[PDB]
RNA sequence: AGAGACCGAUAGCGCACAAGUAGAGUGAUCGAAAGAUGAAAAGCACUUUGAAAAGAGGGUUAAAUAGCACGUGAAAUUGUUGAAAGGGAAGCGCUUGUGACCAGACUUGCGCCCGGCGGAUCAUCCGGUGUUCUCACCGGUGCACUCCGCCGGGCUCAGGCCA
RNA sequence: CGUGAGCCCGGGUCGAACGGCCUCUAGUGCAGAUCUUGGUGGUAGUAGCAAAUACUUCAAUGAGAACUUGAAGGACCGAAG
RNA sequence: UUAACGAGAUUCCCACUGUCCCUAUCUACUAUCUAGCGAAACCACAGCCAAGGGAACGGGCUUGGCAAAAUCAGCGGGGAAA
């Protein structure tokens, strides 16, 4: 298996999977980005307050007429949302890689999210029934997640210039 | 082999269970281009539908 | 039964596959999609986290960057990372500039004058052989002011880019 | 490198064949055909998921319970049900 | 100058009233916000105007007015939309 960021080595840093996920890839896409780049437990901490409404997660890319709360003041914007569904997948996710980084033997509590992406899964293919005898189709957008925690932490001159600073140093 | 057999059974479901079929036996192919509705022109007599 | 200046899986018969099948139509009839892991299943023991799917280690293999989603794995389109731009469009042409990243070119050659080495495939003559029938090669002869390489200097000439 | 259609090389991936020259041959060169087949976007996490009066408490099962079950309530069909 | 009958067509009268003066208020379901789920139509590229652009047409050209991220609810002028 391969992973998007290859510059990490295993030695030190702990990785988890997810593929195949039937959860809406625009909200686990936007649940990452509010998590990328934290550390573990405040991450941890973070997704439980989004599952419980106490702190919500910011939509900027896929925000078209979304609504608009308080929550959002914390990160500058109006539209915040709680994907209570992405957030629990990616619960379960840091969980299990917190769980090798144990099994390594790494300091958990030093750990932060270095990598974390979102891809699309192949989409589940439901169909639904329209007026004048018609079908469209009523996919789903599965998502594939990776994420990885790492602990955190004169040449060539001419004659003219060298004699100026010759005559410089000695002056 | 028997958690062998029923690993390659479950691997066997997988592009089924992609198009989202009720079973093995969800076999319909239904009309994406219905000609009722991709042919024909409107006219002030009759219509075909309301 | 044998062949081809034929086609190479959207092609070739509709059908390279449990194809006149699956499916549709009261019926007469209509009628597909769909090939490829690997040489060999060796198709992942065991530990650990999960309710599980799975993940992580660790294994098999020449390769898992081949994991029964399987050869190769393009584009559209998408994610992350890095860089940049943005006062009611962008894109494009000419010419600079900045930043980033690069292909060349150059590194010395030739010829003389000395000195030190190492050798006699120096000129002439003799015999044989071949040729373009007067030119060469082969064996003897050279005894080092003659030839051939090397090593140190010195000198002349030609050498890259911009002025 | 070529005015150009293009040709050639380096780096990466990859695994079994392929190319130059002269002739011979053709099912031989795509942006358009409301082209064919397949795949994929913006729209967009949007439109919407609003007929048929209606749901609530405790316990159990379970990783998980408004739409599972038992009990406790409250209601509806109202014998052309 | 034909009775009865008619979801046939027409004029008027009484009663009646939110048809109107002239609008106001209340309830339910939406719309709205959230969790989950999740299309399509349409789409050369795009979208602020004014005057000029002979072929009575400009959104892109010329000359001006200007011109500041990212957004939500509405709206039906224009573009799109039968």
């Amino acid at each position: 298996v391969r992973y998007a960021a290859t510059e990490i080595a295993p030695t030190k840093s702990a990785r988890a999977r997810g593929s195949y996920l039937r959860v809406s890839f625009k909200n686990t896409r936007e649940t990452a980005q509010a998590i990328n780049g934290w550390k573990l437990q405040r991450a941890l901490t973070f997704l439980q307050n989004v599952i419980d409404k106490k702190e919500a997660v910011p939509m900027r890319r896929y925000a078209g007429s979304t609504g608009r709360t308080a929550q959002g003041k914390q990160w500058g914007v109006s539209r915040a949302r709680w994907p209570v569904k992405s957030a629990q997948f990616l619960i379960g996710l840091l969980k299990n890689a917190e769980a090798n980084a144990d099994a390594k033997g790494l300091d958990t509590g030093n750990l932060i999210i270095k990598h974390i992406q979102v891809n699309q899964a192949p989409k589940q293919r439901r169909r639904t029934y329209r007026a004048h005898g018609r079908i469209n189709p009523y996919m789903s957008n599965p998502c594939h997640i990776e994420l990885i925690l790492t602990e955190a932490e004169e040449s060539h001159l001419s004659s003219r210039q060298r004699g100026v600073r010759i005559r410089r140093a000695l002056t | 082999l028997r958690s062998k057999a029923e690993r390659q059974a479950k691997l066997a479901q997988r592009k089924m269970n992609r198009m989202a079929r009720q079973g093995e036996a969800d076999r319909h192919i239904h009309a994406s281009m219905p000609k009722h509705l991709f042919s024909g022109k409107r006219t002030i007599g009759k219509t075909d539908r309301r």
